[PDB]
């Protein structure tokens, strides 16, 4: 259909496109990764603390 | 070699021989190998085949020994291309199923 | 004295010969990784 | 203690053999792969010997 | 030296069988119903995939010992 | 009993059609030398050859049952059934003449990768004892051989042309020294002077 | 890209995060080239014509695309160290023994082979043979030995494997460099109050579960 | 007493070949007294000399400087009055003198022939080397062990074979000119053994490859006329490598100083061979 | 074709003299069933 220089000048392209939503994907996911173990360190502490459960072993 | 040596190495030779023809000539093992040395004769000496030395006149020889070979070409290069068809259709199916379900 | 689909016979040996030896040395399949320093670049 | 009698140079095992296998064992190795390879590569390179950088070569970090 | 290459096929495998040529066409079919099965297979395989990735695409890792997979910051 | 009718079929089929076969097997194996008795229905045609092979255990040991049988069918069946296990006694003989040629060759492929030219790593001047030995009582062997066959003489004639063959090349590769006259003692007697 | 090979990693504050990025610049220019031949090789390959080339192109330069991948993976960790093989030991006893015969760490010598040929040299000698039968029955050991440890491409599968999971270690260590100082005062806090050294998300996906079960709906 | 010896033996082989390279055509002069003038008028004969019975010898060249005006001018001429003038120990075949016996056949100067019936280069400078045949056992001197050329030749049974009876046993078999004629140049060997020497296949397998000459032989009772084991002999000699062994070098036919052709006759006698083989299949059906 | 190397093999090398026509020809099935499973596999 195309020339052999345009098609991998498409599959550069394509790969770094995909290159960009993982990226996207990789800081959304750190952060929000951050601060849901903080959350979920916060809760258990909580939870110890206030008595509602016991953490053993 | 050493007179020593020379008797170890004759007892070790006994050794292998008698366990050979021992292995060989068990009965069950005799067997086996007898039963198994046809069977590869068979195999290699009696294969199928498309070439064979035809000693008979036209009117002794069947019409099955004069068109094999057609007819193996037929099933052969039916079955190939009907396989390729059937990997097309297949691809289209998928790719219709595929895309009906989602985008 | 005759033989059935001699010619036949003939082809599918040398066909077998074919494929055997392209698989084996994988003549037409070579490695260019050897070429690369001696090649241009696009881009 | 080996006695070997030998004509180094005229007999048939001797310089005679330098002389004749090397041009015959190169013979259909040569005739044959050097037009066959030259086939086989350049069948390839139709336009040319171009890689297609498909990494960013250029691009040098600052 | 003695010219010796040749395509043709040798005498000692050009025996026929005694009621007639050798088990072409019973062998064929074998090698064809054969070759039906193995291409279908491969084929219901490759074509019917498809790759999702989710969190439900993960499990948690396990030793050889079935132990969680947990590695120290050494 | 339709299983047995079919191995009673197959049985009398299968050895009825090689009796009629096994003169000409047999007839082939004796041409050939002892070397590779099976050399021509390896290379040039296999003339029913691993089919008596492989079916004389059959005829020897599969059982039979004559009411499946006919009277001169039955007469015709033992007959081809003899014939069978006369194939595997001759089968068997060829074998061990066969085998012993090959002790010979193989005494004899010692002495010659000792003198081959290209044996610059394992060049002995003077034979070892355990060849003597070996040589001596192989001799004795075939000779006592050849006087088991003397009522044989094709045999015996063959069993001389074929094997004594490397016994003769053996004699020629050393030389008359040593204990040369004790070793060929018993060759010294009729084979030395046929093979020259 | 042609990235410098020195790091910009402040080592007095993340030292491990420092040195990983040190070796991989420093190797990265090498697992370019090889990596850069390789698709030259497949694209060049690709070009051909009928059964030299396209007809026959992604099925059958399987062991390049394969070599492609551990170059690229490599690159990206870019060197490897005792302790992590060490680590990944425990899915896989045999991590050493294949990380060795995908690349080229260190030279391999057909030990066990060796010792086949001396044994059989010893046996030659006890019964008398012809130096050349023990230097042949020397060699073929050994070169049964080398023909059964070179190729194995499963090894390069394996370590694909492991060099993910190094990875993936990599990246959570160096995450844990960096958020060290934001978690001490927690961290001190929670050593206090669990006794457990058991993982956060374990402990929570236990107690999710206990609360879904126990818990009264209400 | 005795120990095992495959160490020593190695080193012993692998040094005395290294050194017999070093020392290669090892010459020992027969009369070392000679003034290097004398020299300038007598040619140099370098003959071969070993002596298997004596423990302490070994083979070697010894130079024989000779008059070659004081003798005919052939080979055999030359290695007899070295014997009976010089040193009559010298060892060699020779019963015919005109090259019919062929007993006196040896490697003359590179070349495997008669000496009763082959001249040597008259110029005195290049020296002339007369050793045995090459690849057959060495008895002594120039005399080897053609025993199992014999031997080989026993094997083809070479007696007339007919399985018809003479019509009336006061007559010959006939035969005409031509039936003959067919038999010209191929009766005359001599058995010297010196083409099979020479042929190659004959090096590699003396003993399972028939040489040249007794194919030859075999080939003559084949194409004559009056036997009838025409098959039979065809079929005895089509055996493993007894003549498949032959590569049509052609050095047979070359040597044979009989100016016969034995690699036509070996040429012939494969086409027989294959025409044998395709018509046990073709005839009998 | 395979003859041919077994010839060469025989008639050069003292040491190949050992085998039987029998083992050569059970070198000649084994070979020919590796080669025809090359052949096959080789396309899977
Ligand atoms: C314990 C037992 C003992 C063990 C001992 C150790 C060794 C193992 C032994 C085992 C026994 C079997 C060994 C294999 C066989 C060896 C044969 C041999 O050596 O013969 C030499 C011998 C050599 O003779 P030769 O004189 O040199 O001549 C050879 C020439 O090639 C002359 O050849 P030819 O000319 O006669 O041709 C042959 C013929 C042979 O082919 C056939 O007839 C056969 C067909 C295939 C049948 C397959 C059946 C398979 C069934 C399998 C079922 C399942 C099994 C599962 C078992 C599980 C376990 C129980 O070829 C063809 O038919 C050619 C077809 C070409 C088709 C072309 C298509 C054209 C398409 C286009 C159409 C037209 C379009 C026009 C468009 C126009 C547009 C303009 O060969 C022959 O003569 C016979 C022919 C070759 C047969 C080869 C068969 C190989 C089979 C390998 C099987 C491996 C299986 C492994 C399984 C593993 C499981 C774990
Ligand atoms: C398929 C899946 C399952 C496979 C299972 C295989 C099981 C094998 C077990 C073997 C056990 C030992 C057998 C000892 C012998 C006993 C039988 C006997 O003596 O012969 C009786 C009988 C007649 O023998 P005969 O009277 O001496 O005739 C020869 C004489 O020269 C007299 O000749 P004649 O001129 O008088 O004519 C008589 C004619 C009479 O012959 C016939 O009548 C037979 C004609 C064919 C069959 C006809 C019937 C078809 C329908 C059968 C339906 C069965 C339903 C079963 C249902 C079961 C339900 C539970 O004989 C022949 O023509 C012989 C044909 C030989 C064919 C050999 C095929 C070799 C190649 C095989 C592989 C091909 C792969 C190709 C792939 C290529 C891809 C490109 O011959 C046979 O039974 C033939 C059997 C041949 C095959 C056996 C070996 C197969 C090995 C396959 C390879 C597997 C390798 C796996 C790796 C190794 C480790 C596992
Ligand atoms: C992992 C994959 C595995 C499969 C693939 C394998 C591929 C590689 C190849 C492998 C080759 C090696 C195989 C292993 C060696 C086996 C040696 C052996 O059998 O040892 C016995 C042998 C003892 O027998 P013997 O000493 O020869 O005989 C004297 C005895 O006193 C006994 O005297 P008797 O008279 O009391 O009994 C005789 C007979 C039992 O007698 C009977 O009850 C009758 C048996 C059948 C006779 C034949 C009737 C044929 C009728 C026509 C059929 C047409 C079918 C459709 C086609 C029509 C168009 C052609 O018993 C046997 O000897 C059985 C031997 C095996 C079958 C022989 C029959 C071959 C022809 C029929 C089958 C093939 C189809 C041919 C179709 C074409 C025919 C023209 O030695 C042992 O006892 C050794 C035991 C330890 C070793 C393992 C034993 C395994 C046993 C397997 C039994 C299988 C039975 C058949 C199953 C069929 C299923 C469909
Ligand atoms: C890197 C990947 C891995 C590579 C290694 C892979 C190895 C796989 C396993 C190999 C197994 C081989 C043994 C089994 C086969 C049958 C052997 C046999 O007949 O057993 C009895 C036979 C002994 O018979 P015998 O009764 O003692 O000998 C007296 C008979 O008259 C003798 O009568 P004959 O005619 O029977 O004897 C001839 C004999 C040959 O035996 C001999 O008679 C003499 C052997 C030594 C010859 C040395 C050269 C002599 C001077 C020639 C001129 C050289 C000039 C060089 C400088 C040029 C400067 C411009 O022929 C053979 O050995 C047949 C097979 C030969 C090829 C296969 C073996 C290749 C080994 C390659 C590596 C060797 C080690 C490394 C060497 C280099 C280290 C830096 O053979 C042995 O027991 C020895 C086997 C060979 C040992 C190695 C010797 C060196 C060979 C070098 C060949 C190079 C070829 C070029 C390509 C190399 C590519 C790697
Ligand atoms: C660190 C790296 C180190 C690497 C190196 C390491 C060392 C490697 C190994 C080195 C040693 C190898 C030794 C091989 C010896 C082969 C026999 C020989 O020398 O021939 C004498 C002998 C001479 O016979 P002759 O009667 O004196 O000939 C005079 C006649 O006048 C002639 O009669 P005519 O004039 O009537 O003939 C007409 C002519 C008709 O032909 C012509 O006139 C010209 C034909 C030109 C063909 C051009 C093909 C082009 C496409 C392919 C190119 C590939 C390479 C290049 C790729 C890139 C460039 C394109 O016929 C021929 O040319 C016959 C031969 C050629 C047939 C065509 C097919 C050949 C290939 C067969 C398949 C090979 C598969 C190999 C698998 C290996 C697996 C390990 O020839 C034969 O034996 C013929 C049959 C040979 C079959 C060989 C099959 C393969 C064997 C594999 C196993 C070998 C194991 C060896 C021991 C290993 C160690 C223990
Ligand atoms: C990785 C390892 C690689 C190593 C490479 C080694 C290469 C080896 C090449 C060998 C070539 C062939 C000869 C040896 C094998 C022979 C096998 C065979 O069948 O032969 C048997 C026959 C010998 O046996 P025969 O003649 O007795 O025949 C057998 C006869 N019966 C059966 C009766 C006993 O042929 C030979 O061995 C011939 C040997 C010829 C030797 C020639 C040596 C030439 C040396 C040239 C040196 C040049 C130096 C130049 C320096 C320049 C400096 C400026
Ligand atoms: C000192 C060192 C010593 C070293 C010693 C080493 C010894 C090694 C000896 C073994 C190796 C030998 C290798 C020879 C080269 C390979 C040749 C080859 O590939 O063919 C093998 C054989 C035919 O070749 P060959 O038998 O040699 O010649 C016959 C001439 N008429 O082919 C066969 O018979 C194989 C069976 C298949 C043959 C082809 C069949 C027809 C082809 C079409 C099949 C179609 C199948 C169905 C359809 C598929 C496609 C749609
Ligand atoms: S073949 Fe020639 S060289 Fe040999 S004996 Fe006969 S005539 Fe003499
Ligand atoms: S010299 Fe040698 S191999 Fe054949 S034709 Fe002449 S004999
Ligand atoms: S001396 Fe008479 S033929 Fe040689
Ligand atoms: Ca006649």
């Amino acid at each position: 259909m195309f020339s052999d220089f345009n098609m991998y000048e498409a599959k550069v392209f394509l790969k770094a496109v995909a290159d960009a939503q993982n990226t996207f994907r990789q800081t959304a996911q750190q952060e929000n990764q951050l601060a849901r173990y903080e959350s979920q360190s916060q809760s258990l502490l909580n939870g110890s603390t206030s008595g509602a459960i016991s953490i053993t072993g | 070699m050493n007179h020593s040596c020379q008797k170890v190495f004759e007892g070790f030779v006994s050794a292998l021989y008698d366990t050979s023809y021992f292995f060989r000539n068990f009965g069950p093992f005799k067997a086996t190998i007898h039963y198994a040395t046809y069977a590869n004769y068979l195999a290699q000496n009696w294969a199928p085949r498309v070439s064979y030395i035809e000693t008979s006149t036209p009117a002794y020889t069947l019409a099955k020994n004069k068109y094999a070979v057609y007819i193996v070409y037929g099933l052969i290069g039916g079955a190939l291309i009907h396989n390729y068809m059937l990997d097309n259709k297949a691809a289209q199916k998928s790719q219709q199923y595929y895309l009906k379900h989602r985008d | 004295l005759p033989i059935r689909n001699i010619q036949f016979a003939r082809y599918h040996y040398l066909a077998a010969v074919t494929v055997f030896t392209y698989f084996a040395t994988r003549c037409c399949l070579l490695d260019y990784k050897k070429y690369y320093p001696l090649a241009s670049v696009k881009k | 203690m080996r006695r070997i009698f030998w004509n180094f140079k005229t007999a048939f095992v001797g310089l005679p053999m330098f002389s004749l296998a090397p041009k015959n064992i190169l013979v259909y190795p040569i005739v044959v792969g050097v037009p066959l390879y030259t086939f086989i590569v350049l069948q390839n390179s139709v336009r040319g010997f171009a890689y297609f950088d498909e990494y960013d070569s250029d691009v040098k970090e600052n | 030296a003695r010219l010796w290459w040749t395509l043709d096929p040798s005498k000692y495998y050009l025996k026929q069988i005694s009621s007639g040529g050798r088990n072409e066409i019973l062998f064929t079919v074998l090698g064809v119903t054969a070759a039906y099965w193995y291409f279908g297979n491969k084929r219901c395989e490759h074509y019917w995939r498809r790759q999702i990735d989710n969190c439900q695409s993960w499990s948690r890792a396990q030793n050889i010992n079935g132990n969680n997979l947990t590695v120290k910051q050494y | 009993s339709l299983v047995s009718l079919f191995k009673n079929t197959f049985l009398k089929s299968r050895v009825i059609g090689l009796s009629f076969q096994a003169q000409r097997v047999m007839a082939q194996m004796a041409k050939t030398d002892f070397e590779n008795p099976d050399e021509h229905f390896l290379l040039n045609d296999a003339m029913k050859y691993n089919e008596l092979v492989f079916y004389g255990r059959l005829a020897e040991n599969w059982s039979i049952n004559p009411e499946l049988f006919g009277k001169a069918e039955l007469a015709k069946y033992n007959e081809a059934k003899q014939t069978l296990i006369d194939f595997n006694q001759y089968h068997a003989l060829v074998q061990n003449l066969h085998e012993f040629y090959w002790e010979l060759k193989t005494i004899y492929l010692e002495l010659s990768r000792g003198v081959a030219t290209s044996n610059f790593h394992n060049k002995r001047e003077v034979t070892h004892s355990i060849i003597e030995s070996d040589i001596k009582n192989s001799i004795h062997k075939y000779i006592q051989l050849i006087d088991d066959l003397k009522d044989y003489p094709e045999w015996q004639h063959k069993v001389r042309e074929e094997i004594g063959y490397y016994a003769h090349m053996i004699y020629t590769s050393v030389n008359h020294d040593g204990n040369f006259p004790e070793i060929f003692k018993e060759f010294n007697k009729v084979d030395s002077l046929y093979y020259f | 890209v042609r990235l410098n090979l020195k790091s910009n990693v402040d080592q007095n504050e993340y030292p491990f995060l420092a040195k990983w990025d040190k070796d991989m610049r420093q190797n990265y220019e090498e697992y370019q080239n090889r990596i850069d031949a390789t698709t030259y090789h497949l694209q060049r390959s690709q070009r051909g014509i009928a059964v030299f080339g396209e007809w026959m192109y992604p099925r059958y330069f399987q062991k390049d695309i394969l070599e492609l991948e551990v170059l690229r993976r490599k690159q990206q960790l870019g060197k490897i160290y005792p302790e992590e093989v060490s680590s990944y030991t425990q899915i896989n006893p045999d991590i050493a023994n294949d990380l060795n015969l995908t690349f080229n760490a260190k030279l391999l010598w057909p030990v066990r082979g060796m010792t086949v040929g001396a044994g059989f040299f010893a046996f030659a000698h006890l019964f008398n043979l012809p130096y050349s039968f023990r230097l042949g029955l020397f060699v073929l050991p050994t070169a049964v030995e080398l023909a059964f440890t070179w190729g194995n491409k499963t090894s390069q599968f394996k370590s694909i494997e492991f060099m993910d999971y190094l990875l993936q270690y990599r990246v959570s260590k160096a995450l844990l460099e960096k958020n060290a100082k934001h978690f001490a005062e927690k961290k001190a806090a929670y050593q206090k109050e669990i006794n457990s050294s058991q993982s956060v998300q374990d402990l929570y996906n236990q107690l999710i579960t206990l609360v879904s079960e126990q818990a009264p709906s209400e | 007493a005795e120990s095992n010896d495959a160490t020593s033996i190695c080193l012993e082989s692998i040094s005395g070949t290294i050194k017999g390279l070093q020392k290669a055509n090892y010459v020992v002069e027969h009369n070392p007294n000679l003034t290097s003038e004398e020299k300038k008028h007598l040619k140099q004969f370098l003959v071969y000399r070993y002596n298997p019975a004596d423990p302490h010898d070994q083979p070697k060249y010894v130079s024989y400087w000779c008059d070659i005006k004081k003798f005919p001018p052939m080979f055999l001429d030359a290695i007899l009055y070295i014997k009976n003038e010089l040193d009559p120990t010298l060892s060699i075949r020779r019963s015919c003198r005109e090259g019919i016996c062929g007993s006196c056949a040896v490697n003359c100067d590179g070349l495997h022939t008669l000496a009763c019936i082959s001249g040597f280069n008259r110029d005195l400078s290049k020296p002339t080397i007369i050793t045995p045949l090459g690849h057959m056992f060495i008895l002594k001197d120039l005399v080897v062990d053609m025993t199992n050329f014999y031997a080989q030749y026993k094997m083809i049974e070479p007696y007339l074979k007919r399985k018809t009876p003479k019509p009336d046993a006061n007559k010959e078999y006939p035969q005409s000119p031509e039936q003959r004629a067919l038999l010209d140049g191929l009766y005359e060997c001599v058995l010297c053994a010196a083409c099979s020497t020479s042929c190659p296949s004959y090096w590699w397998h003396p003993d399972r490859y028939l040489g040249p000459a007794i194919l030859q032989q075999a080939y003559r009772w084949i194409v004559d006329s009056r036997d009838e084991y025409t098959q039979e002999r065809i079929e005895r000699i089509a055996e493993d490598v007894r003549l498949d062994d032959c590569q049509q070098i052609g050095m047979c036919s070359f040597t044979c100083p009989k100016g016969l052709n034995p690699q036509l006759s070996l040429k012939n006698l494969m086409d027989m061979v294959k025409d044998f083989r395709q018509k046990r299949i073709e005839q009998e059906v | 074709m395979f003859k041919e190397l077994i010839h060469i093999f025989r008639t050069y090398y003292i040491t190949f003299r050992y085998l039987k026509k029998s083992n050569i020809n059970f070198l000649k099935n084994l070979s020919y069933t590796l080669i025809a499973y090359y052949l096959i596999i080789n396309f899977q």
